[PDB]
């Protein structure tokens, strides 16, 4: 029983960091996408 | 002015934009990715190691 539990176990302390890391990366990606979508916008004043 | 045809001044300013734009693209791609290297157009030694 202890062997099978060891072979497959969640081992919370490891993947908690992984999920927090993934959420941080996701929020950073959304923020940087919002910051980067403005790149084509400056052409409007160029026209007139 | 003296030239009615071509405005090479705007051409120089245009050349100015693209070199900064390359570093711009690198910066957004590096913020989005977790890694600094990210398929190294830069030194390949870092990616290999």
């Amino acid at each position: 029983s202890e062997a099978q539990s060891r072979i497959q176990d969640a081992d919370y302390a490891t993947e908690v960091s992984n999920m927090s890391k993934a959420q941080i990366i996701q929020q950073a990606g959304n923020s940087v996408l919002a910051k980067a979508n403005q790149v084509p916008q400056q052409v409007l004043s160029l026209l007139q | 002015a003296q030239v009615i045809n071509t405005n090479s001044l705007s051409l120089i300013t245009q050349n100015n934009i693209n070199k900064n734009q390359s570093a711009l693209s690198s910066s957004i791609e590096r913020l989005s990715s977790g890694l600094r290297i990210n398929s190294a157009k830069d030194d390949a030694a870092g990616q290999a190691i």
